[PDB]
């Protein structure tokens, strides 16, 4: 169970690095909103990443944050210097798709998937 | 119900919704996203269309292969609407212009070729019918376009009388004639009320009459959640796209008030949240640019 | 008539003007381009059609989607057509750019141009040949040929 | 080779009786609706409900869940068993207790009222393998099949 | 074994060097290359008049898929799936039945030509001869599903372009 | 065995198990095996704590002079704890040789970057990111090379499906090259191919 | 061999034709149903019997190595005839 | 084909075709296969 870390060497520098990624892309939404001429609000973007930040809130591996922080890390290089396009920001918001059936009777009124 | 027609898959691009539209007056405005929002659910899409083949490309990428059925069709013809809607289980019209021409007035394009097109889906078999009348439709009406309008809304109630037919407002979006016109006047400004009504709002409240067996025989009024003056409308207009062909119609149109209709249902009976004008006008006229919002009433 | 005479006329003269100076955008994606590059080349010469050999996107006619769209260009082909003045074409040429063709169930290959761009002339083969693609090109042509612009306008 | 019967006669959309008493094809909102409301106004021995040959142990469960909603306990199956005495209580008087497999240990046979070679033709084969390699005793009380 | 591209040492005796004071100043190789170009101004052009002159193919060329027969009219197709196996692309899509005198059928012969890679795989994989990868190459169409052939459009090439197939076949046989 | 059967060569073999026992020698430290293949093909398997120090022995030993980082992969096999297993092509020029440095690792350790060693890895195990999610620590600019740029996953990993989880189109409505969840209008077609019996019996494993 | 279906649509070799409440006719609005004409299963029955002296006969389609694998069928049922299973011919022992 | 003639058949056809692309002769694709699944067909009589 001795395992050789990324960054972290345990869960209080792993969430330091959460953190600062967090203040990163919370500074980086109003210009991704502007340079990219996007079609949302500031604050609707800044949902959007408290959203993702929040989808990965249970992991409770140094490691496994380590990598999520560097993956986080990644797009927002690639949102800084413009290397998305307008579509790979507005992936986020998946908006063409139609909203998927939630309770058990609409998924069993429309086919077969549990 | 037939076996082909059974919905399947998950409501994608290849899926099955087990939807057959004829949706004459594709072309336009409103059919460009109906055919849209109909193709991306795999629904077999007939598109009659009368211009060149070339003003129907932009309706191809809208669907799996085989979705989207092009065929000619002339309004003078009932031998080409009934082979347009023969295999169709729902019909949607969109046949309109803003403007009468030589060989069109507004009682060709909103009495004669909507009764044609009712008359023959119900001589067709077809189950749904949608027809799309104005809000402003009346008998007594200053403008020869809403007078039309509401012939040809009773007629269609007469001729088939299970029809779903919807009254838009004024509808907003990025091919309207609505916020594109009052961003390139560049007619004046009196007591005329308004809400309108995003395209968007409009198509879900189209695939939601499609779906609903309730809907059948209704009539429904697409309103805006936002009532607006017109001076302060065009206001807004003008600055959030950055400024300091019409007929006398369309000024009589302009200078008609939104009626208020509350014994009609409208897109809360659908299931459809009405978008605001705040959120989407900034999309629409941002083509325009080379904002304190407007006053609701 | 007069009127129905006339816009006949001008019709076979603005689609002749146009199928005879066919200006192509070619997007060189995979080996597509090699025979593009063979439909250029001295044998089959599309330059004697009136075909110009690379024409700037912004002047071009029609886009020849030459190659596999791959999920990372297709917003950039999309561009490419958006920034194209009308009447724009788009021929797909090739396996790929038809259908996907020997990448169609890959996780980063857009499955045909189709899905992308309205398309009017499929030119199949893995690559079609030079030939192939000339033959493409003069159909190209005569679907302009036919076309009915100011009749219907006339009509309308 | 049963699997093309699988393929024929299915049904695959719900059924509803209209105003001529015919069969009409019809929506699940509008099926299970009409059968709700018929349920909603039953309530003990108003509701009964026959388990068929070819049902799951998970619809089995569901509907006797469901009728006991009801407080129905009238859920039967085509197959009778008889109840009297110790019933369904232990499991050791409905089972082929011994095994398939230990057919293979069994000495002495007795088959009483049952064409085992087809009404569980694996079951025989499993009697006649015993009946070849360990010299097994068959009695059959019946009528003489083969 | 190897050689030196460029490794030369210019001569510097004033005869050389006037030489390539001469090239710079008076522009000798540009000249050169002004007469390479008006040497291929005044060649006959290697232009063909296409469509009335074509390009020249083999008997092997693979162009468009024809579905053959035998010489009574029997389909050559017997349904074992062989081509579609093969397919590299998965483009070729086989159902199959006994018909009404029992003979083993296909029902479906699907093959997706935009999936198609051409290579004729399913023409060498094919026992009997049915599917072979004929010579016609100018079958553009207007519209995807335009090129979704299934059996009847395969045996309508077949019947379409059987004349020459089978000469094509009797061609290159023998290296098969 | 003369016409069909491929010659082999012997005096390669031994060359390549005699440098392979002088590298196991040298480097006892982190070298776990190594093995010579009938077609003559030297493989050192080590610990990756030791990917630096081999392959910068391997490059600037006298011996050796692997000069040249021929190819750098990575191999998704998921029976293993360590799933990922990187492969380093070399070749000496000098010598005229080939050798091939093996390692492995999971999916949250980190492997050493050997851009300071051959800057040929630079986009290699850049690569080795983007298609397994193997991190390397210290690498200059680690980032993806060939995925879209909004895309999740690791595809040739083997539990990445063919067709991916998204698939892009074009939607009128937003003006927009948009992602959806992946349909297809014909499944690829899986093919049982493996035949039941036994091809090569001298690459039989131990039954249990 | 082809017949029509009471909806006016060729019944293909295989037996295949749209119902009539079936949407999928549409596709052939303003455009044509491809069938082909020539039933191979037409074709084979107009094949004349070979009356052969032999019990077990060869076929290999005709043209050698151009038909399909040479097969050899036997003759011994007089009731009937002995069939090719790759091209259809068919066998009878003239005894 | 003056000097070698093709090989005649019953089955070739005698009018050569061109591309029908574009035209009302083109051709359009559709499965050659029958209905797999048979639905029941409940009774035209009523259930009293
Ligand atoms: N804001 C709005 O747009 C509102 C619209 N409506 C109604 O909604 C419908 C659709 O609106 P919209 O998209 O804006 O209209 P458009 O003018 O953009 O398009 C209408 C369509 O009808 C077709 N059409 C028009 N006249 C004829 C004719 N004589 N024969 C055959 N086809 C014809 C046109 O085809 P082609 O391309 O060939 O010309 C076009 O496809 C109309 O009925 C309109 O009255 C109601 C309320 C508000
Ligand atoms: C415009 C669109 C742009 C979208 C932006 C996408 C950014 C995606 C980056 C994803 C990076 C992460 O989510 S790493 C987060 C995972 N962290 C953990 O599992 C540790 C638990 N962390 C937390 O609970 C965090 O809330 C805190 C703030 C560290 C601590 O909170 P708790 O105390 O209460
Ligand atoms: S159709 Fe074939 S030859 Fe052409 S670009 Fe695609 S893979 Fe290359
Ligand atoms: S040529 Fe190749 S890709 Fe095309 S159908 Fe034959 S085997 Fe498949
Ligand atoms: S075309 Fe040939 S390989 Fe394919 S199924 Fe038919 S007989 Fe077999
Ligand atoms: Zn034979």
């Amino acid at each position: 169970t001795s395992v050789k870390p990324i960054f972290s060497r345990d869960m209080n520098e792993a969430k330091r690095r959460v953190r600062e990624l967090y203040r990163a892309w919370y500074r980086e939404v109003p210009n991704t909103v502007h340079l990219f001429q996007l079609d949302i609000s500031v604050k609707q973007g800044r949902d959007k990443v408290r959203e993702m930040f929040k989808k990965n809130a249970h992991v409770t591996d140094p490691r496994v944050v380590d990598l999520l922080v560097i993956k986080g890390k990644m797009e927002l290089e690639e949102t800084i210097n413009v290397w998305k396009q307008r579509t790979h920001v507005m992936r986020f918001f998946h908006e063409t798709e139609a909203p998927r059936p939630k309770d058990f009777l609409s998924k069993f009124y429309v086919g077969h998937d549990p | 119900l037939h076996h082909a027609v059974i919905p399947h898959g998950k409501g994608g691009r290849s899926s099955v919704s087990g939807i057959v539209a004829t949706v004459f007056g594709a072309t336009g405005f409103l059919g460009r996203y109906l055919v849209n929002h109909l193709g991306r659910m795999g629904s077999q899409v007939i598109v009659p269309y009368r211009c060149e083949p070339y003003d129907t490309m932009h309706l191809r990428p809208m669907g799996d292969l085989g979705q989207i059925i092009f065929m000619d069709w002339n309004g003078r013809d009932k031998d080409s609407i009934r082979r347009a809607v023969e295999h169709s289980n729902v019909v949607i019209n969109l046949v309109g212009r803003e403007w009468e021409t030589k060989n069109f007035d507004f009682e060709d394009v909103f009495v004669k070729i909507p009764q044609a097109i009712a008359q023959v889906s119900k001589e067709a078999g077809v189950e749904k019918f949608i027809h799309i009348s104005h809000l402003n439709a009346d008998i007594k009406s200053s403008s020869k376009y809403l007078r039309n309008k509401a012939v040809g809304e009773k007629e269609v109630r007469e001729t088939f009388p299970e029809a779903t037919i919807i009254k838009p407002a004024d509808i907003f979006g990025r091919e309207d004639r609505f916020l594109n016109y009052f961003a390139n006047i560049r007619s004046l400004g009196k007591k005329t009320v308004k809400q309108p009504v995003y395209i968007v709002d409009v198509t879900k409240g189209i695939i939601n009459a499609i779906k609903d067996p309730d809907a059948r025989g209704k009539t429904f009024a697409f309103v805006g959640p936002n009532r607006y003056l017109l001076f302060d409308l065009v206001q807004y207009v003008f600055a959030v796209a950055h400024r300091p062909w019409t007929t006398r119609d369309k000024v009589e149109r302009i200078h008609t008030t939104d009626r208020t209709l509350p014994h009609l249902p409208g897109l809360e009976d659908l299931g459809v949240q009405a978008t605001p004008l705040e959120l989407k006008a900034i999309e629409v006229l941002r083509r325009h640019r080379t904002v304190q919002p407007a006053k609701t009433v | 008539s007069r009127g129905e005479y006339v816009v006949a006329k001008l019709d076979d003269l603005i689609n002749w003007a146009r199928r005879s100076s066919l200006w192509p955008m070619t997007f060189g994606l995979a080996c597509c381009a090699v025979e593009m590059m063979h439909m250029a080349a001295p044998r089959y010469d599309m330059d004697r059609f009136g075909v110009v050999f690379r024409a700037s996107p912004r002047q071009s006619d029609v886009m020849i989607v030459a190659g596999t769209l791959t999920n990372k260009m297709a917003p950039a082909l999309r561009k490419v057509y958006d920034q194209m003045p009308e009447p724009r074409y788009v021929v797909s040429m090739g396996s790929c750019a038809n259908g996907g063709g020997y990448y169609h169930y890959s996780y980063s290959v857009v499955r045909g141009c189709d899905r992308i761009v309205p398309v009017d002339i499929y030119v199949p083969g893995c690559p079609p040949t030079a030939e192939a693609l000339l033959y493409g090109i003069l159909q190209l042509q005569k679907k302009i040929k036919r076309e009915k612009r100011l009749r219907i306008w006339y009509r309308r | 080779f049963a699997y093309d019967g699988l393929k024929r006669q299915r049904l695959t959309e719900p059924m509803v009786r209209n105003e001529k008493g015919l069969l009409t094809h019809t929506t699940w909102e509008d099926a299970l609706s009409r059968v709700a409301g018929m349920l909603q106004s039953c309530q003990g021995n108003d509701v009964a409900a026959i388990a068929g040959g070819l049902v799951d142990a998970e619809a089995l469960i569901a509907l006797k869940d469901l009728l006991n909603r009801v407080d129905s306990d009238t859920l039967c199956t085509e197959e009778v068993f008889p109840t009297a005495g110790a019933g369904t209580d232990l499991r050791s008087n409905y089972l082929l207790n011994t095994t398939i497999a230990g057919v293979e240990e069994a000495d002495v046979v007795l088959l009483v009222g049952t064409n085992p070679r087809f009404e569980a033709p694996l079951f025989n084969a499993r009697i006649r393998k015993s009946w070849l390699h360990n010299d097994l005793k068959v009695a059959l009380i019946g009528s003489p099949v083969d | 074994t190897y050689k030196y591209v460029n490794l030369r040492e210019p001569s510097m005796d004033m005869k050389s060097v006037t030489d390539r004071a001469a090239q710079t100043l008076l522009w000798t190789e540009l000249i050169r290359g002004l007469g390479m170009t008006l040497s291929y101004l005044f060649r006959e052009p290697a232009t063909i008049n296409y469509p009335f002159e074509k390009g020249p193919l083999s008997p092997r060329f693979r162009g468009e898929h024809a579905l053959r027969r035998y010489p009574s009219g029997e389909e050559r197709c017997i349904a074992c799936k062989l081509c579609e196996a093969v397919c590299p692309a998965q483009a070729i899509t086989i159902e199959a039945e006994p018909r009404a005198d029992g003979s083993r059928r296909t029902t479906r012969y699907d093959i997706d030509m935009t999936k198609c890679i051409y290579c004729g795989f399913c023409q060498e994989a094919c026992p009997v001869d049915a599917i072979v990868e004929g010579p016609n190459f100018e079958f553009s169409t207007e519209t995807h599903e335009e090129l979704l052939y299934n059996k009847e459009k395969l045996l309508n090439n077949g019947d379409k372009w059987e004349a020459e197939i089978a000469a094509n076949i009797q061609a290159d046989y023998l290296y098969r | 065995t003369r016409p069909t059967v491929r010659p082999r060569n012997d005096v390669a073999h031994k060359q390549l198990s005699a440098f392979g026992e002088y590298v196991a020698e040298i480097l006892p430290k982190y070298v776990q095996q190594v093995q010579v293949s009938c077609f003559s093909e030297l493989e050192i398997c080590i610990h990756p704590d030791g990917v630096i120090p081999v392959l910068t022995f391997l490059r600037d030993h006298s011996n050796a002079q692997f000069k040249s980082l021929a190819d750098l992969t990575a191999v998704d096999i998921p029976t293993r704890q360590n799933r990922f297993e990187i492969v380093y092509n070399l070749l000496s020029l000098r010598f005229n040789s080939r050798i091939r440095v093996k390692t492995y690792t999971d999916e949250l350790t980190p492997v050493e970057s050997s851009v300071s060693v051959y800057k040929a890895a630079n986009w290699y195990e850049r690569e080795i990111w983007d298609m397994f999610g193997v991190f390397f620590a210290n690498h200059p600019d680690l980032r993806r090379i060939l995925t879209d740029y909004g895309f999740e996953g690791h595809p040739f990993r083997k539990d990445f499906p063919l067709s991916g989880y998204v698939e892009l189109r074009y939607d009128d409505e937003v003006k927009r090259v948009v992602a959806e969840p992946v349909e297809l209008a014909q499944e690829f077609r899986k093919f049982d191919l493996n035949s039941p019996w036994e091809a090569f019996p001298a690459y039989r494993q131990p039954p249990e | 061999g082809v017949r029509t279906s009471p909806t006016g649509e060729k019944v293909t070799h295989t037996g295949q034709v749209y119902d009539d409440e079936d949407y999928r006719r549409v596709r052939f609005v303003g455009r044509q149903k491809e069938v082909n004409e020539n039933f191979a299963i037409d074709l084979i029955a107009e094949q004349p019997v070979s009356q052969v002296g032999s019990r077990v006969i060869s076929c290999d389609g005709g043209g050698g190595a151009l038909g399909h694998p040479r097969v050899y069928i036997n003759l011994d049922k007089e009731t009937k005839t002995g069939t090719c299973g790759y091209c259809g011919l068919q066998f009878r022992q003239q005894h | 084909p003056t000097v070698k003639p093709p090989t005649a058949r019953k089955f070739i056809w005698t009018n050569h075709k061109f591309n029908l692309s574009g035209t009302p002769q083109q051709y359009v694709p559709y499965s050659t296969t029958r209905k797999k699944i048979q639905e029941w067909v409940p009774p035209s009589t009523p259930y009293k």
